[PDB]
RNA sequence: AAACUUUCAACAACGGAUCUCUUGGUUCUGGCAUCGAUGAAGAACGCAGCGAAAUGCGAUAAGUAAUGUGAAUUGCAGAAUUCCGUGAAUCAUCGAAUCUUUGAACG
RNA sequence: UGAGCCCGGGUCGAACGGCCUCUAGUGCAGAUCUUGGUGGUAGUAGCAAAUACUUCAAUGAGAACUUGAAGGACCGAAGUG
RNA sequence: GAGACCGAUAGCGCACAAGUAGAGUGAUCGAAAGAUGAAAAGCACUUUGAAAAGAGGGUUAAAUAGCACGUGAAAUUGUUGA
């Protein structure tokens, strides 16, 4: 559904839309992986 | 054109048969004043206009 | 080339217009001649330009002085000759209108004014 | 000044871009555009605990 | 110290007013002391400097050079005195600027206007000398 | 285009006047900090 | 182009369809200003211009808005 | 103020140049090829670089640079022909040769005791 | 052995930190009340001997009158000022004027 | 012990320090920190299509891409007018 | 008129021809940029070079103050020495 675009290469430091023409996009980082792991652990330890 | 014709006659005693005008790109007007055949432009320019 | 304002105040209207005509005629002939040999003639241009301004400011000032004498005892003056002040101060009530009091107030101040007194210690 | 450091229009670019989550000046024709603002760590920003 | 509230002892306000002064105020600032002979003659200590004055330089590298003032350059707060000059590279003689506080006036250019200036200063000195005395 | 008004013509006259560089004698004035036209 | 030269504020912000200036509102008698933008207010407040008349009022207040001519003047 | 201050200017001849629009890396290797050389041999070498007869050995700034047989004189394999750097170094050498002529030194015994290429502000 | 890579020193580069300065800002306090149809605030175009901008001014246009001071302005050129004078000045004060096109804008 | 303190040598040119108290916008390696500057990568990747250029002379410090003349190509009136 | 304030990345965005330059159709957004010297005395003259510039010579107390101008750190670079 959504297209995951990396913040690497020609996509580092872009304020807006990258060159991937899609209706919905999500940009991801290394620093998200720390946060997503923390959010997953908090969900696993509270469910 | 009428004001240039009167000013040349009243001040410098210069008769004109035709006056042409353009506005230069600087925003200033340039007037071409052709004289009557009786007078000479070289005589008037040397006498009054101070031009060789 | 420079006229003196002290000389111009003594002269009358016909002499002032003749001098103004002379300066304009002198400037116009020398403006067609300033196209070449721009030297001390340029100082003559600047002096003549200031001289015309001096004759114009004394022609206008004497005319305004005569009009003020004409309108000395007239109810309405031209708007140029009226004092300027501010817009608020021209719509402010006059000194005689602001100081006007009712005659019942004037009678009370006539017979019972504020007195001068002292209290011992 | 109570308005010192707050006279700018800045928004965070986002959380997915490989840049720090600090508000940045919008625009695009200036040196100031894209620069961090509204922080005690930032040049031309707002210092911590403004003096009252 | 200062007493009156209209006076200011601010350093920046004093420096702003000095370097942004009009030429009329700059004339009073560029004043020079009178010589001992002239001081006992007019009972006047100092006067604003003048184009025709004759001065002697008592401070700087051109000490004891005596000459006539030639220019009062009020823009750079300097006076030009005759023959106190330096040479450029091209062998052209250019004048050296001396502050009026470093010179002493040894002769005055006297007109009717200066004579009122000496008179008005002299009147106040003997006014207080009589006030201090009797 | 080829068709203009005089007021538009005078505005374009002023536009090139700002693009003119500064004169050399301004740089030689005492207390001058101007270097070039901007 | 959707905007032309306004005649009151001099900006190229006069709509060619609505004929209303987006910066000042020229056909309106009042000049457009809003309190949610202090930046826009300081860009057009008094002091941003030349002050032909308002710079001469304080000197005339100091001497009491006096008329006439000093005595003995030529 | 030159870098080599141990050499007195009275017995020496010097010439410098600033903000020269030549590649810094090519000029560094060209100045290293002629360091400590005689004046007339260096001028002949630099002209041969222009005419592609002798080559300048590239030692530090020689990444992915081609090989040639003219580097065998220098004991290397990567050697190039910096024509633009050779033109600038000729004019500076002719300038210092003129400075020695004016001062009265002998041009036949002049060696390049010091030569340095420094980085200029970037355009 | 040289070259290359690395370490230290010296000098020279790149760069603009530190130090010192400040006609600026920030905050507090005190005296006073003063925009405009007699055309405001703002916008434009012109004006200097040699000026683009900032500044000043408005075809009397880097300004006129009047008053005061009392001999300059200055980057250059040129006059000045007879200097024992209605009197220099990019001077100050300021009670008289001039005041282009618009803009509440008003054939 | 240590955070640090003090002196010698060079540079530089206008203000600075010890001691006891008072006061604070007071001590940094990190924050994908802010601003500014600088590297390796690296003299590396690369500097396209529109077929095509050549000879003599002139100018100039310097001429493949500046000019004149002469050869060879092209737009082909729905033009590269 | 003042300050137990800040001292050019600080203090107002603006110590400077700053709401300027620039960006956007527009509402609007909006910088960077201070310091030679006491005095320009800001290199006469000679020489090389097409020129830019360089070397002599000169100004200054100081050219280790050349309007790429006070002091001139580190990153990074060059030459020489080990
Ligand atoms: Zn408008």
């Amino acid at each position: 559904q959504v297209k995951v675009v990396k913040a690497t290469g020609a996509n580092r430091g872009i304020k807006g839309r990258p060159k991937g023409v899609k209706g919905r996009y999500k940009m991801v980082d290394g620093r998200m992986k720390k946060e997503m792991r923390a959010l997953k652990r908090l969900a696993k330890k509270k469910r | 054109k009428a004001q240039i014709k009167q000013a040349l006659k009243k001040l410098y005693d210069i008769d004109t048969v035709k006056i042409n005008t353009l506005i230069r790109p600087d925003g200033t007007k340039k007037a071409f004043a052709r004289l009557t055949p009786d007078v000479d432009a070289l005589d008037i320019a040397a006498t009054k206009l101070g031009l060789v | 080339g420079k006229v003196k304002a002290g000389q111009l105040w003594s002269k009358n209207k016909e002499e002032l217009t003749k001098i103004l005509g002379e300066l304009k005629t002198e400037l116009s002939q020398l403006r067609i001649q300033k196209i070449s040999s721009s030297g001390a003639k340029l100082n003559k241009i600047h002096d003549l330009r200031k001289s015309i301004a001096r004759v114009l400011t004394v022609i206008n000032a004497k005319q305004r002085a005569q009009l003020r004498l004409f309108y000395k005892n007239k109810k309405y003056l031209p708007l140029d000759l009226r004092p300027k002040l501010t817009r608020a101060l021209r719509r402010r009530l006059s000194k005689e209108d602001a100081s006007r009091v009712l005659e019942k107030t004037k009678k009370r101040l006539t017979h019972f004014p504020q007195r001068k007194y002292a209290v011992k210690a | 000044s109570e308005k010192a450091g707050h006279q700018t229009s800045a928004e965070s670019w986002g959380t997915g871009r490989a840049v720090a989550r600090i508000p940045r000046v919008s625009g695009g024709g200036t040196h100031r555009a894209g620069q961090g603002a509204f922080g005690n760590m930032c040049r031309s920003g707002r210092m911590f605990a403004p003096t009252k | 110290m200062k007493v009156r509230p209209t006076v200011s002892s601010s350093r920046r306000k004093a420096r702003k007013a000095h370097f942004s002064a009009p030429s009329s105020v700059r004339r009073v600032i560029m004043s020079a002391p009178l010589s001992k002979e002239l001081r006992e003659k007019y009972n006047v200590r100092s006067i604003p400097i003048r184009k025709g004055d004759e001065v002697q330089i008592v401070r700087g590298a051109h000490k004891d050079k005596e000459g006539k003032v030639t220019s009062v350059y009020r823009l750079k707060y300097v006076i030009h005195v005759e023959r106190v000059t330096r040479e450029k590279a091209t062998g052209q003689t250019v004048p050296i600027g001396i502050h009026p506080s470093n010179v002493v006036i040894t002769k005055l250019h006297l007109d009717k206007d200066r004579e009122n200036i000496l008179a008005r200063i002299k009147a106040g000195r003997e006014q207080v000398a009589k006030a201090k005395g009797k | 285009p080829s068709h203009k008004t005089f007021r538009i013509k005078q505005k374009l006259a002023k536009a090139q006047k700002q693009n003119r560089p500064i004169p050399q004698w301004i740089r030689l004035r005492t207390g001058n900090t101007i270097r070039y036209n901007a | 182009k959707t905007h032309g030269l306004c005649r009151r504020c001099g900006r190229r912000s006069l709509h060619n369809q609505k004929k209303v200036c987006a910066s000042c509102g020229y056909p309106a008698a009042k000049t457009r200003k809003y309190n949610w933008s202090e930046k826009a207010k300081r860009r057009k407040v008094t002091g941003t211009g030349r002050m032909r008349y308002l710079s001469t009022v304080p000197r005339r207040f100091k001497n009491g808005f006096r008329t006439g001519v000093p005595k003995g003047a030529r | 103020r030159y870098a080599a201050t141990e050499i007195a200017p009275t017995k020496s001849a010097r010439a410098r140049g600033s903000y020269l629009r030549v590649s810094f890396k090519n000029t560094r290797e060209t100045a290293q090829a002629i360091n400590g050389w005689k004046l007339q041999r260096a001028l002949t070498f630099l002209q041969n670089v222009i005419d592609k007869k002798e080559a300048v050995p590239m030692r530090r700034y020689a990444g992915s640079t081609g090989r040639t047989a003219q580097g065998k004189q220098w004991g290397v394999s990567r050697a190039r022909w910096p024509v633009k750097s050779a033109q600038f170094l000729i004019g500076l050498l002719k300038n210092a040769e003129a400075n020695a002529d004016a001062k009265g030194l002998d041009t036949g015994n002049l060696i390049i005791k010091h030569i340095q290429v420094n980085q200029a502000p970037k355009q």
